């Protein structure tokens, strides 16, 4: 049981996201970015965001701004429930998903 | 909340904290759900006058990339100032 | 030769004499805003959107009108030639109906697409809008003459390529009205074309009414057979169904234009 | 103009070399191919598969179309080699599902409008 | 900066990194072809592919740099270029606080080097552009699919490459496996024709033909 | 942390194990916490600074030894911190619209759309055609919970993007696996993949 | 600013030394976490019993489609084409003819619902607020054909579910 | 100097215990690997330049901290490494000659965006 | 120069084997190289500047159940688009297609005067503004 | 109004029916062919017409915002109602 070499095989959740983005606007194309780090939805539209503002040079209103950091916030907080509390499940520890789950 | 007093005195042994005051179960401190209607403000550019948009076009606003080169004693240069050191937090420097 | 000198925004271009500053910004790739001024009929001057600033002149010219002289720098894209498309846009769309959901000359029409680039984005008329009767001219043309921008197109393309005088313009002002004041068929082998040179969703085919949308049309680019002019065509598939012929111009035969057999 | 960055072979001949190379290696493999992933073809079959994709491309004159195809060829067998792969992977050589299509004028004719 | 809905500018931004272009090609005249800083303020590096590998070495290792991670490394295919990849590294240097992109470009039967050498980041980006476009880094540790399907034959994100395939999967009883058959669709991809007839960026018009 | 922080078992499993270097994580690609938990000051808030981050107060944790159990200090205190930032940004919450009131982007409100002919016009076309992006390329990251999230997004002119590439931080820490796991057990490498923090959508796209 | 999260180095007193050894010998933290474990065990669960009791929800909810009507009985959709434009997943077909009044109305709406990504684009694109996603999400199906929606059965869950939608839109079409 | 640091703070970095002799011998070999490298090379114009620069500062200031905060590359290790690196760039550019012409000019619209 | 040390191919460029497309999409396909016509029913010129290639239409049908449109032709909502007809051309050589070239109609130039509307002797007086 | 076909089937309101040869009506053997029965054509005819003093009446379809969009009809023709393009209701001009 001692790992001497690793393959990680990927490409069985490979969706051609990318190439169907090229077939939408742009638009249409924001809701694929909530579905790739599904666990940071929030956070990943923001990228999506800050790059079609940038190469549209508009500024989003300051509301808007702290709402995003608002939720991206929360949406950190979303992500490192999952991380903790399954790299905790997987080495044994089931009891804190739980917890941390209903919150 | 319907916690006898003796179990809430067990639990909050046991873990070690007043956990009535920081209840994991929302009652009623929570906001209504039929909620009063909004009426929300306005953009900048809501004005009758003053407010031609070739004045606040940000699209129209931007420009092909500069050409810096094309195949078609200066003192040495870095691609921005070198960065700060980070300071401690003063609030907990050591968890 | 006798070509003289003119500067699009600075850009040098030889242009023969009786050019118009229109013509020779194409002549450098610009394309100046219009909505009376079309190359195949009599030059109106009415619309107003064409206008564009001469450097070191106080006026701004219609382009579709105004000939080009020599050492005129035109600017296209000045201050004073962009703040006088939005105003322009601005009067055109104060008593145009909101009709676009309803009207089949949406994803296709020139006052929306224009209103996009070189309109505002928002509206200061705060008054009523002005209502016009519908007015019956055949089975092949719907009127929903509301959407008029009183461009007077159809009255040019009638007289001046169909050689019938039928449609003109009655009142004048706010008030007036294109149509034949009677009611009265305008019926020609030529009449749909109307419907493609009206900028707007005032004439309209009434085969296609409702059918179909410009963005979920497939374009396929043939040949009419109803005679042996050979005109060239495009027809509109959708979901393996033909929905409508439009003309494809060729200079040599049809230029832009079918008959309504063909259409 | 013509010269031009090559991958492996820098002619015809070093290419063609290398593709007699990865004939050998396949049709070792097609033995154990058989007896590991438990197919119901014979040896027979699948080493006349081999030939037929070797066979596909019988015309190619350009050594670098020639090295592509040899690489590509190359990974196809790390994969089956170390069952990377799957039996259903191995079996769309052979197309069995896909019922004969036709291949003349009438029949072609009869059935639609494809050429 | 009091325009509500117009994105500040940054010159300060803009002469550092022009500079700093200057500063690259007159180092590495031999594979610098071009040097380009954008409205935005960032700086791209356009090099013949033949300088893969020292121009990142040197980005890397050169003190007035200092890029030593490599963020992404992508491909891009234009068909109409007669080399229709272009290949774009993004490298992050975090002791300038600085970002740079350098193109290179290739066409189908060219190879290109490999940079894992100089990031061993590049291994598996590497892997991905080969798959899915179907250019070839020589000198690779290990060069093979990564996203696509064992066998797959093809290369998805050239713009050759129909969006929906050739083929589909589906499992028979008669064999008892899952099988692929040619892509057959109930519902026809619906394409929409978008683009507007009339101009919209004065700026960027291409000079007439 | 009552249940993991002290607790001999967690420290056990996760202490010198998938220990990466700062030279090699930076090298290999690698970002957020990876970076951090082997003393790389580095937070893209901090940094390249987007949206309204330069107004809000935070620390960032970083680590000393780089295993899985100084990133799961990271992480667990990066969760106090956001705590943190969510009091300011609940307090300092400004009044104002919400989206640019420019309607060739933006879409226009409802009401306006059903009362305003430009409004109108704005809303289909927004809706249909969609917004018009000036032709570039920029390659924009953010420090995602993940990491560096970014895209290279590639404009024609036109309203559909012509190429989107999606850097996804997951892609070069599972290609860093194999470095992190070497000389370890099966178990132990449950915990590498976990420590990385992984989801699949992104590193497969 | 940055803080360290484990840069402390331990006391070598012999109190503090005795101290870790009674935590290694007697278990202490670990007894520790047992009490936590044992506080849950005495509080209320989070558990609600459903179907009887339902999560709550808000208006704005993206649910099962539905087409509306005016308050006359009229279809609200005269076939404008904007939610099949818009639709992220092209799961929206439309077909649109004159009626025999002379109306713009469709012959065909329909929605493939194992298309749909549930986003209330087309809610949004809508000018006349014909097509909304409802509040109803409990409408799963024993096979896939009956989740491919036309018209009737749209209009049909209008009429089903329309004395919620309009509530809903009442509460929230001032932040729209 | 002053009192050793106990730890840089960064995973496979050691503490140096004799830093400005050291950085004196890596700056000084690669002003003679510069040596090599043609005159007019801007690399050897500019890399001479900064690293005379950083040789400077260490031979004036004894302390360490005072040291990293001139010469703002980190830690004295993180500095250290850096110099190695360059150290091994210089020797490699010998090889590649990156100071000559350019090789090739591109094809006549192989920047040209948008196309 | 380059000192990679190079070769020389004289053959023409076919990477039709290396493409993974099934031979009855290459063989049969008829390639359409083209400008596009100006939509009748717009003025402006801006998607009449670039050649595009298209495909032969194949057979669409409707599906049973839903009476959607149902195809078999993968290539079917494949459009390139090149900045020149020798880019185009190429592009379908190297790619084993059939390719039909029609070359691009440009509109004529013309004479318009507004004075011509009010000619003392000629007919192209008009008669209403 | 949902009127039955001699086979029995109901017809929709877009006038579909399958005909009697038609393999496709199988599908509704043991099931429904799912129909609505409120006609919009006919609910809208059975609203009455309106009389307004003026040439122009504009007409958001009720509920402001939550109608559709703003337009004005036009009643100078004697001959027919005024209809709205979008809510389908009538207005005609009352003689002053
Ligand atoms: C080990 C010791 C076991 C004996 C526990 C007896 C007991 O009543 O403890 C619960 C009782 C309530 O504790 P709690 O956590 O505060 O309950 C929450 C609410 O007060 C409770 O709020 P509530 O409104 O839910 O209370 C009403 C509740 C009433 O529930 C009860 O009466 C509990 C009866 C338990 C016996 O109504 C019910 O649900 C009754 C339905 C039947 C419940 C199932 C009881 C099965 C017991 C085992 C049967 C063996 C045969 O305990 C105490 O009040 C303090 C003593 C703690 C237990 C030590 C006993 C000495
Ligand atoms: C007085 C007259 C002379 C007689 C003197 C007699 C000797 C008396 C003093 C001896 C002290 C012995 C202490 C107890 C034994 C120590 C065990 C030990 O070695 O621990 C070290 C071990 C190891 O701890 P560690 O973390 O230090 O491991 C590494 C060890 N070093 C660093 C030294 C290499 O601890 C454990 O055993 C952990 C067990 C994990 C599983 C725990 C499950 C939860 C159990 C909770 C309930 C426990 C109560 C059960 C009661 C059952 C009732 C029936
Ligand atoms: C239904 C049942 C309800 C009643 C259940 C009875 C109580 C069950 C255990 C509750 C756990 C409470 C946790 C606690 O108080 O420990 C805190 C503390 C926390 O300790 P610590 O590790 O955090 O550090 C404090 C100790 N020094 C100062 C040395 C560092 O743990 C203890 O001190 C308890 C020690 C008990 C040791 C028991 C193991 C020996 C078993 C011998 C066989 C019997
Ligand atoms: S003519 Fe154009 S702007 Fe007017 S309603 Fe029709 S689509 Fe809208
Ligand atoms: S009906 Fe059309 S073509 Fe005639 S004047 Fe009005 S807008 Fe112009
Ligand atoms: S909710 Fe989104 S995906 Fe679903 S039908 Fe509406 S627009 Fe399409
Ligand atoms: S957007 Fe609304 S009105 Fe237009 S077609 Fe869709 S449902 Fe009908
Ligand atoms: S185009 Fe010149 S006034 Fe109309
Ligand atoms: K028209
Ligand atoms: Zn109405």
């Amino acid at each position: 049981e001692m790992v001497r070499k690793c393959d990680p095989h990927i490409g069985l959740l490979h969706r051609g996201t990318e190439k169907l983005i090229e077939y939408k606007t742009y638009l249409q194309a924001l809701p694929y970015f909530d579905r790739l780090d599904y666990v940071s939805m929030m956070c990943n539209e923001q990228a999506y965001s800050l790059a079609v503002e940038k190469l549209l040079n508009i500024r989003p209103p300051p509301r808007a701004q702290w709402i995003r950091v608002l939720f991206g916030e929360i949406t950190r907080l979303l992500n490192h429930i999952m991380a903790v509390t399954t790299h905790a499940l997987d080495i044994g520890a089931m009891t804190p998903f739980f917890w941390m789950f209903e919150e | 909340a319907s916690a006898t007093r003796f179990i809430q005195w067990l639990r909050n042994w046991a873990s070690g904290r007043d956990l009535q005051a920081k209840l994991q179960l929302r009652y009623q401190e929570i906001s209504k759900r039929t909620q009063p209607p909004p009426k929300l403000p306005v953009g900048p550019s809501h004005k009758l006058s003053n407010n031609y948009y070739c004045t606040r076009d940000g699209r129209r606003e931007a420009m092909p990339p500069s050409i810096v080169m094309s195949s078609q004693e200066k003192k040495a240069v870095s691609p921005a100032p070198p960065i700060k050191r980070w300071e401690l937090s003063q609030d907990e420097p050591y968890l | 030769s006798n070509l003289i000198e003119v500067f699009v925004d600075g850009q040098s271009v030889m242009v023969e004499p009786g050019t118009t500053v229109l013509q020779a910004c194409e002549k450098v790739g610009m394309q100046i805003p219009r909505f009376c001024y079309h190359e195949r009929l009599s030059v109106a001057g009415n619309c107003r959107m064409c206008l564009v600033e001469i450097e070191k002149a106080p006026k701004v010219v219609a382009a579709c009108a105004m000939p080009v002289m020599k050492g005129w720098n035109i600017l296209t894209n000045s201050e004073k030639t962009k703040k006088a498309r939005e105003g322009v846009m601005e009067f055109l769309l104060a008593n145009h109906p909101l009709d676009c959901p309803i009207c089949d000359q949406g994803g296709e029409c020139d006052l929306q697409d224009q209103s996009m680039m070189f309109g505002s984005d928002r509206s200061r008329f705060l008054e009523g809008k002005r209502a016009v009767e519908d007015k019956n001219i055949g089975p092949l043309v719907k009127t929903i003459m509301t959407r008029c921008i009183q461009c007077t197109r159809c009255i040019r393309f009638a007289s001046e390529i169909a050689g019938v005088d039928d449609l003109g313009t009655t009142g004048r002002g706010n008030d007036m009205q294109v149509g034949t004041y009677i009611e009265k068929m305008f019926m020609s082998e030529l009449s749909g074309n109307i419907i493609d040179i009206c900028p707007v969703g005032a004439l309209t085919s009434k085969p296609y009414a409702f059918t179909a949308r410009p963005w979920e049309t497939r374009k396929t680019e043939s040949i009419d057979v109803m005679d042996a002019v050979g005109s060239n065509i495009v027809v509109s598939t959708r979901t393996g169904e033909v929905m409508r012929i439009l003309p494809r111009m060729h200079e040599d035969i049809n230029e832009e234009w079918i008959s309504d057999k063909t259409r | 103009s013509t010269s031009v960055k090559p991958i492996f072979s820098r002619d015809m001949n070093e290419a063609k070399r290398r593709v007699r190379e990865l004939y050998r290696a396949w049709y070792r493999e097609v033995p154990n191919t058989v007896h590991l992933f438990q197919l119901d073809i014979s040896v027979k079959q699948g080493r006349d598969k081999v030939r037929e994709m070797f066979k596909k491309n019988a015309h190619i004159t350009d050594p670098r179309v020639v090295d592509l195809l040899v690489i590509k060829g190359k990974m196809e067998l790390e994969e089956t080699i170390k069952v990377w792969k799957q039996r259903t992977h191995v079996m769309r050589f052979f197309h069995e599902t896909e019922a004969p299509r036709p291949k003349d004028f009438l029949s072609k004719f009869y059935v639609g409008h494809d050429p | 900066d009091t325009r509500p809905t117009v994105r500040p500018r940054n010159d300060v931004a803009h002469k550092q990194l022009s500079a700093f272009g200057e500063y690259v090609a007159e180092i590495l005249p031999k594979y610098v072809q071009q040097v380009q800083v954008s409205c935005f303020n960032e700086l791209e590096i356009c090099i013949h592919p033949d300088g893969v590998i020292p121009v990142l070495t040197f980005l890397r290792d050169h003190s007035n740099a200092q890029f030593k991670s490599l963020a992404d490394l992508t491909a891009v295919d234009i068909p109409t270029r007669q080399n229709r990849f272009e290949i774009v590294y993004n490298l992050l240097s975090l002791r300038f606080n600085s970002r740079i992109r350098v193109k290179t470009y290739t066409d189908e039967l060219t190879p290109i080097e490999s940079s894992v050498p100089v990031y061993k980041a590049a291994n598996w980006y590497e892997r991905e552009i080969w798959d899915m476009f179907g250019v070839f880094f020589a000198n690779h540790p290990d060069l093979r699919r990564i996203l696509t399907d064992y066998g797959f034959e093809g290369h998805p994100f050239r713009k050759d490459f129909p969006l929906s395939g050739y083929v589909e999967l589906r499992y028979d009883d008669e064999v008892k496996r899952v099988v692929a058959e040619p892509v057959e669709l109930a519902q026809e991809f619906r394409k929409f024709d978008l683009n507007s007839p009339w101009e919209a960026f004065p700026a960027y018009r291409q000079p007439p033909e | 942390e009552e249940m993991l922080t002290n607790n001999r078992i967690w420290r056990n499993r996760t202490v010198d194990i998938g220990i990466v270097t700062a030279e090699d994580a930076l090298n290999y690609g690698f970002s957020g916490v990876m970076l951090r938990g082997s003393g790389i000051q580095w937070d893209l808030r901090k940094t390249q600074p987007y949206d309204v981050y330069d107004q809000v107060e935070f620390d960032v944790p970083i680590g000393s030894r780089g295993d899985c159990y100084d990133r799961y200090l990271c992480r667990v205190e990066e969760m106090r911190q956001s705590i943190r930032i969510i009091s300011q940004c609940l307090n300092k919450m400004p009044p104002g619209e919400i989206k640019v009131d420019d309607a060739k982007v933006s879409p226009p409100k409802r009401a306006e759309m059903k009362t305003s002919m430009e409004s109108l016009i704005h809303h289909f076309k927004l809706y249909t055609e969609g917004y018009q992006v000036p032709p570039g390329a920029t390659y924009t990251a953010i420090e995602a919970p993940k990491g560096e999230f970014g895209v290279y997004l590639v404009s024609d002119g036109s309203s559909r993007p012509y190429r989107c590439k999606i850097k996804a931080p997951g892609f070069a820490h599972l290609a860093g696996l194999d470095k992190m796991s070497k000389g370890h057990m099966l178990a132990d490498v449950v915990a590498i993949i976990g420590t990385q923090d992984i989801v699949f959508g992104e590193v497969d796209r | 600013t940055y803080k360290y999260v484990n840069l402390r180095e331990p006391s070598m007193d012999m109190k503090s030394v005795t101290d870790r050894a009674a935590q290694t010998l007697l278990w202490t933290e670990l007894i520790r976490g047992l009490g936590m474990t044992l506080s849950y065990l005495f509080r209320e669960p989070a558990t609600i019993n459903y179907p009887f009791e339902k999560g709550p929800l808000s208006p704005r909810f993206r649910g099962e489609h539905a087409l509306r009507r005016y308050p006359s009985g009229e279809e609200r959709c005269i076939a404008c084409k904007l939610c099949e434009a818009v639709c992220p997943a092209q799961a929206i077909t439309i077909e649109a003819e004159p009626r025999a009044d002379g109306s713009r109305r469709t012959t065909r709406y329909d929605i493939d619902m194992t298309k749909c990504i549930y986003c209330g684009f087309c809610q949004e694109a809508c000018p006349v607020d014909a097509i909304v996603e409802g509040p109803n999400f409990e409408f799963s199906t024993e096979t896939h054909e009956e989740l491919l929606y036309n018209k009737e059965k749209l209009l049909n869950n209008g009429d089903k579910w329309e004395a919620e939608i309009a509530a809903n839109i009442q509460a929230d079409y001032l932040y729209r | 100097a002053g009192l050793l640091k106990k730890t840089t703070g960064l995973v496979g970095l050691a503490v140096c215990e004799t830093p400005h002799e050291r950085l004196k011998i890596l700056y000084t070999k690669i002003l003679d690997v510069l040596g090599h490298i043609p005159k007019n090379a801007a690399y050897r114009k500019y890399t001479e330049q900064i690293t005379n620069e950083k040789l400077s500062m260490v031979k004036a200031e004894p302390d360490v901290k005072k040291l990293e905060e001139r010469l703002q590359g980190g830690q004295i290790e993180e500095v250290i490494l850096q110099a190695e690196n360059e150290l091994s760039l210089a020797r490699k550019m010998i090889q590649w000659k990156p100071w000559e012409p350019l090789v090739e000019e591109p094809p006549a619209s192989q920047w040209k965006w948008p196309i | 120069t380059r000192d990679t040390q190079l070769i020389t191919v004289d053959e023409k460029l076919d990477i039709t084997t290396i493409t993974g497309v099934p031979e009855e999409h290459i063989k049969t396909r008829k390639a359409r190289i083209f400008v596009p016509a100006r939509n009748n029913m717009q003025s402006g010129v801006n998607n009449t500047k670039k050649w595009k290639m298209e495909f032969d239409t194949r057979e669409r049908w409707e599906n049973p159940l839903m009476g959607w449109a149902s195809t078999a032709d993968p290539l079917s909502n494949l459009v390139l688009t090149f900045s020149t007809k020798e880019d185009a051309v190429a592009f379908a050589e190297k790619n084993g297609w059939s390719y039909d070239v029609e070359e691009r109609k440009v509109p004529k130039p013309k004479s318009k005067s507004y004075g011509a509307n009010f000619s003392w002797n000629k007919r192209t007086r008009v008669s209403t503004k | 109004g949902v009127r039955t076909s001699p086979t029995g089937e109901k017809v929709t309101h877009t006038g579909q029916v399958y005909d009697d040869g038609d393999y496709r009506k199988v599908r509704f053997v043991g099931r429904q062919k799912e129909v609505n029965e409120n006609f919009a054509i006919d609910l809208i005819a059975e609203q009455p017409v309106s009389q307004v003093g003026s040439r122009v009446i504009s007409c958001d379809g009720g509920g402001g915002a939550l109608g559709h969009p703003r337009v004005y009809i036009n009643l100078d023709k004697e001959t027919k109602t005024g209809t709205c393009g979008y809510c389908g209701l009538q207005f005609r001009q009352q003689h002053h």
